[PDB]
């Protein structure tokens, strides 16, 4: 017994999936590389006697 | 002397509150209309005569 006027929208839709193929690539730490000291990750390789 | 050791302190209060009732929820008293009507009659009376 409360009188009010209502406007109602009735949605109807649905999503389907057919192709069973999909790829995901995930990227992290993007801001640090620009922010931090970035330079040649010089892999010093053992032609000074240690092996 | 009369106000020595006299303290005033607030304790409570009330509010004058009332509902708009845009949708109405209350009824209150009702009013009715009735007609009580009576009939009235016109007699006759004994006649007069001349010779």
């Amino acid at each position: 017994q409360r009188i009010g006027r209502e406007i109602r929208l009735t949605p109807r839709y649905r999503y389907f999936n057919f192709l069973p193929i999909m790829l995901v690539i995930n990227v992290i730490n993007l801001e640090e590389a620009i922010a931090q000291r970035t330079a040649l990750d010089v892999n010093e390789t053992q032609v000074t006697p240690a092996s | 002397a009369a106000l020595s050791g006299l303290t005033v302190t607030g304790v409570g209060y009330s509010l004058e509150a009332r509902l708009t009732n845009i949708n109405q929820l209350e009824m209150g008293l009702l009013i009715d209309s009735d007609v009580q009507k009576q009939g009235f009659m016109i007699p006759t009376l004994p006649p007069l005569v001349i010779v």
